[PDB]
This record gives C-alpha cells, sequence and structure tokens, in this order.
C-alpha cells in the first residue's frame, strides 16, 4: 500500500508569492499524481493531473512536476482566493485512491501574541453538578500555539477540548479556546486553577489563573 | 453543465441505515469508475467505495460488509446503501467520478451523515465573566443537540471583537461552544452585555446578561 | 518431437496484458514435472487438474497464454476475480481448468528511465469474456457525446503504461504470467505425457 505525505502542514504566503507545495509517496509511481484544492465548507476541485497537466478552467499560474517519489506544486502569483488546502492523491492503484493528508495556506502577517483570559465556572454551572473552565487566547498569530492546565500545579491530561477559529477576515490573527471540563466534587477539592500558554510571539510561557472562591 | 447532485443524509440513530443518491448529469454513470468518498470533521478525504463501469464494485475495510453501492441506469443515478451505521461514519459523503491517470475531475456537493444517539436538547447558556485597557466576557453555551447553535451580542448592535468558536462534540455525545468578545474595561459598569443564543432543532431562544461578579 | 514450452516460458519479448498471446500446442510431448521441478515461479496454480497427475494425462490441444503484469494483480489471473486486469483485460472462467504460472521478471521488464513498452487497459464499459482478446484503441466514451477520435473531457484513452523500473516495491514490480490451459475435446487427443 501507498502512503501519502505533504511537506509542511500548514504555510504561510502573502499574495503575489511565489508558494510550493510538496508531496510525497511511499513507493515509487511514475507520474500518476494529481492535487486538488480545498475551501471549508465545500468539495474538492481537481488543479492539476498526471503529475504536471493543467486541468481546463484553472488559472496558469498553477502548475505541477515530479515523477517518481517526490512532487511539488507551484502558484506563481499567489491571488487572493488561493488561501485554501491543498491536498495531493495518488492514481496508480487506481481506483483505490490514497489522499495526502493536506497543506493549509493561509495569509501572512506580522508576529502577534495572544491576549489570555481565564474564567471560572460560573455560580449557574455549578449548581448543575458540572465546573467548566476556558481558558481564551486571543488575536494571535501564527496559528501554532499550546495551552496547558494546572491544577493546584498538576498538569491535566485528559480532560480538556480546544477550539480555534478561522483566519480573521480584518486581523488575519486566530483566536482559541480550551475548556477544562471538572466535575464538581472534584472542582471543590483544589485551589488554583492556570492557563499556561506558549507561543511564538511571547517571550517565556505567559499563566491566568485565579483560586477557587477568591 | 456536468453536475453529480446529492442527496439523501440526515441524522440517524446508530444501527440505522440510510440511502445516500447521486444523479449525474454530463457524464454516463454505466460507463465511469464512481466512487464514494467521505471526509469526518476537521478530517481529510478517505475513499469508501467504488463502482467499476464492468459492474464490479469494491470498498473500503472500515464499510466492508455494511454498506453496498449500486445504480440505475434509466435514472443515471448512483447509489450507497449505509446499513448497521456507527457514529465514525459520520462524515460529510461525496460522489465523485474517478477518471483514473485523467484525475477525480467531477465531485459532488457533499451530503452530511450524521449518526448519533443523542437526544435533541437545547443547550444552557452560562456566563464567561469578566474579570478586574481591555476586558474580555462571554457566554458558554454548553450541551445543546443537534447542530447549529448561532450567537450574537446585543441583538447584533455588538459586532466588533466578538468570536464564536466551532462547536466541539464531547464525550456525552452533545455539541459545546462559546462565544466571546472583547470591550473597553471602562465600559463594564456601564455597558449592558446580553448573548443572544438561538437553537432551532430544540425551538430554543436564551438571551443572557454578563455581568461582572459580586 | 515434444513441447515448445521453452518458446513461450523463455521467450524474449513478452505481450503486454491487454494484447495476451496465445500458443497453440499441438501433436507433442510434454514434461510437466519438468516446470514444477524447477523451483523458479512465484506463482504456479492448477484448477481442476493436480500438478503432478499432469504427465499422466492426455488432451487434446492445450493453449499458452502469456503477459506482463503487475505484482498486486496477478490474485486477478483466477477464476472468479474481479478488478481492471481480471475485467478489462484478460479473464479466466469460474470453471477454468489448467494452470496460472506467474515469476518476477523485474530483472528484464523494468529498465531505468522507464519501461514503456507493456501496457493494459484501463477503461472499458462491460467486463470480457473469459478469453476475451480486446485490442481496439479507440479513444473511450465516458459521456454521451462522443469523441471522434480527440482526448479530452469525457474522452479517455483507453490504454495506460506501466512504467516498469528495476528498482520498486514488491507488488509494483512486473510479473511475467503464462496461463496453460487444458481441453479434451471429441476429437483425437494430441498432447500427452
Amino acid at each position: 500500500d501507498i502512503q501519502m505525505t505533504q511537506s509542511p502542514s500548514s504555510l504561510s504566503a502573502s499574495v503575489g508569492d511565489r508558494v510550493t507545495i510538496t508531496c510525497r509517496a511511499s513507493q515509487s509511481i511514475s507520474s500518476y499524481l494529481n492535487w486538488y484544492q480545498q475551501k471549508p465548507g465545500k468539495a474538492p476541485k481537481l488543479l492539476i493531473y498526471a503529475a504536471s497537466s493543467l486541468q481546463s478552467g484553472v488559472p496558469s499560474r498553477f502548475s505541477g512536476s515530479g515523477s517518481g517519489t517526490d512532487f511539488t506544486l507551484t502558484i506563481s502569483s499567489l491571488q487572493p482566493e488561493d488561501f485554501a488546502t491543498y491536498y495531493c492523491q495518488q492514481s496508480y492503484t487506481t481506483p483505490l485512491f490514497t489522499f495526502g493528508p493536506g497543506t493549509k495556506v493561509d495569509i501572512k502577517r506580522t508576529v502577534a501574541a495572544p491576549s489570555v483570559f481565564i474564567f471560572p465556572p460560573s455560580d449557574e454551572q455549578l449548581k448543575s453538578g458540572t465546573a467548566s473552565v476556558v481558558c481564551l487566547l486571543n488575536n494571535f498569530y501564527p496559528r501554532e500555539a499550546k495551552v496547558q492546565w494546572k491544577v493546584d500545579n498538576a498538569l491535566q491530561s485528559g480532560n480538556s477540548q480546544e477550539s480555534v477559529t478561522e483566519q480573521d477576515s480584518k486581523d488575519s490573527t486566530y483566536s482559541l479556546s480550551s475548556t477544562l471540563t471538572l466535575s464538581k466534587a472534584d472542582y471543590e477539592k483544589h485551589k488554583v486553577y492556570a492557563c499556561e500558554v506558549t507561543h511564538q510571539g511571547l517571550s517565556s510561557p505567559v499563566t491566568k489563573s485565579f483560586n477557587r472562591g477568591e | 453543465e456536468v453536475q453529480l447532485v446529492e442527496s439523501g443524509g440526515g441524522l440517524i440513530q446508530p444501527g440505522g441505515s440510510l440511502r445516500l443518491s447521486c444523479a449525474a448529469s454530463g457524464l454516463i454513470v454505466s460507463s465511469n469508475y464512481m466512487s464514494w468518498v467521505r471526509q469526518a470533521p476537521g478530517k481529510g478525504l478517505e475513499w469508501v467505495s467504488v463502482l467499476y463501469a464492468g459492474g464490479s464494485t469494491d470498498y473500503a475495510g472500515s464499510v466492508k460488509g455494511r454498506f453496498t453501492i449500486s445504480r440505475d441506469n434509466s435514472k443515471n443515478t448512483l447509489y450507497l446503501q449505509m446499513n448497521s451505521l456507527r457514529a465514525e461514519d459520520t462524515a460529510v459523503y461525496y460522489c465523485a467520478r474517478d477518471a483514473a491517470v485523467y484525475g477525480i475531475d467531477v465531485w459532488g456537493q457533499g451530503t452530511t451523515v450524521t449518526v448519533s444517539s443523542a437526544s435533541t436538547k437545547g443547550p444552557s447558556v452560562f456566563p464567561l465573566a469578566p474579570s478586574s485597557g481591555t476586558a474580555a466576557l462571554g457566554c458558554l453555551v454548553k450541551d445543546y443537540f443537534p447542530e447549529p447553535v448561532t450567537v450574537s451580542w446585543n441583538s447584533g448592535a455588538l459586532t466588533s471583537g466578538v468570536h464564536t468558536f466551532p462547536a466541539v462534540l464531547q464525550s456525552s455525545g452533545l455539541y459545546s461552544l462559546s462565544s466571546v468578545v472583547t470591550v473597553p474595561s471602562s465600559s463594564l459598569g456601564t455597558q449592558t452585555y446580553i448573548c443572544n443564543v438561538n437553537h432551532k432543532p430544540s425551538n430554543t431562544k436564551v438571551d443572557k446578561k454578563v455581568e461582572p461578579k459580586s | 518431437n515434444l513441447c515448445p514450452f521453452g518458446e513461450v516460458f523463455n521467450a524474449t519479448r513478452f505481450a503486454s496484458v491487454y494484447a495476451w498471446n496465445r500458443k497453440r500446442i499441438s501433436n507433442c510431448v510434454a514434461d510437466y514435472s519438468v516446470l514444477y521441478n524447477s523451483a523458479s515461479f512465484s506463482t504456479f496454480k492448477c484448477y481442476g487438474v493436480s500438478p503432478t497427475k499432469l504427465n499422466d494425462l492426455c488432451f487434446t490441444n492445450v493453449y499458452a497464454d502469456s503477459f506482463v503484469i503487475r505484482g498486486d494483480e496477478v490474485r486477478q489471473i483466477a477464476p472468479g476475480q474481479t478488478g481492471k486486469i481480471a475485467d478489462y483485460n484478460y479473464k479466466l472462467p469460474d470453471d477454468f481448468t489448467g494452470c496460472v504460472i506467474a515469476w518476477n521478471s523485474n530483472n528484464l521488464d523494468s529498465k531505468v528511465g522507464g519501461n514503456y513498452n507493456y501496457l493494459y487497459r484501463l477503461f472499458r464499459k462491460s467486463n470480457l469474456k473469459p478469453f476475451e482478446r480486446d485490442i481496439s484503441t479507440e479513444i473511450y466514451q465516458a459521456g454521451s457525446t462522443p469523441c471522434n477520435g480527440v482526448e479530452g473531457f469525457n474522452c479517455y484513452f483507453p490504454l495506460q503504461s506501466y512504467g516498469f523500473q528495476p528498482t520498486y516495491g514488491v507488488g509494483y514490480q512486473p510479473y511475467r504470467v503464462v496461463v496453460l490451459s487444458f481441453e479434451l475435446l471429441h476429437a483425437p487427443a494430441t498432447v500427452c505425457g
């Protein structure tokens, strides 16, 4: 079986840039390799077939190249409509095709550190028996950020979920929230709830926190 | 034009059945490799089953035995019978024409299949209270099913700095999102902030006032 | 005289699967254990017969088909198989009687740069019948508007190349296949042991 891989998982570019996505097949597939574009909420769009042929109706700033294990997709001058996610697909073993994992191209922007806020659980929610603690990371770039819950300094593992916005229409930044979900019984046997965030735009990690009941 | 029109998705309980339909216009199903491909939330493209022009079938290992692809040449329509559905069959389902070395050039529009044992349920709306330049506040919209829920702030008079996050699916099978906004600290005493939640599947409408805590 | 199995198994060229070669064996004697006591074949399945008993039997005619396919694809040279080779290039009947002999030909049929001599039909409107041989090279009409010998949308060239180097995976390398068919008719049997 042939496994496909994609160079950088995500890359940033400005309009008018020259962008290069790579793709690698886990075994030589000659030139049976196609490239696809996908924007959120819509179906994929064929860009390149047979490694380097341009699909009908696709702008000529798109082009492919490669044979064997390694392939490249180039966009000569990135247009604003090209910010999207790009997948490769091999057709050596047609019709049992495997897809690459994707490359997201977002909008480059200067680096911006997140504003971090920690939100205790409301006392409404504490009646129902659950406690939700929320960590907000607001208006940061680039998308790579890591959140770490500590409870009374013990790092938490399997009890948090995260969500991130699309890149802002006018900031070009991201915002992220992380939610720690505890039982009320468990919530109340501990004192210090803390949010440790690390991001490229911060000197050293930032920590917001609160003491339960203060 | 050439178009693959899909239909038949929806909610279904685990163990249920569902029949997807793909009506072709501009190509002959009987003459093509017709594939079903699905894409789970936040994942990539996965091949499901295929219908050779000659009549052979093949299926993904994970659906082998529960799904059966077929067609009706009179109606020029591709089908997929989905029996014994599990939670992980939840994905957007695409029909597509596989032209092999020439690429998967014709894609359907998507039809969404949610397999769940959750009861439909209106959300709880808890306040993410501001604490002690700029303050952040918000609403936790917890435990609603199915999707989706819409949020706004002071009935649409408040749109600057608003972030409504994508919903997450909790281990309980209910969804949950938060919506935050950044406003000037100085307005906390004076300005009223109310979030307006709407969940049409359960005919639930909530407004919740977010104050500083005492 | 005995049977020219050496001029089919050891022949310099082999055919593409879509245009598979066939040889009609007649009025000779054939030692088959010399084939199964060669130890040089990766595949040697016999159907409706046992290879050892084979030198004891007589047939009116024996047919040797031969062609190249890919490794994962020898699975399809069996009764009751589906896939682009067995559907669209070479089909065995459900009641086949004979032997499917395959071996690794990566040493001879896969050169650097590409061995684009070996082809296979990739597009066909319907499944082959057993022992059918499709050689047409028409443009394939995937739509309702005819192609008129021009490649383009809905208009595909039906054969595609393998591209075999001597540097590959496992079942993506070239295999030479020989299918022996045993026919017994109400006619003087001419191939014996």
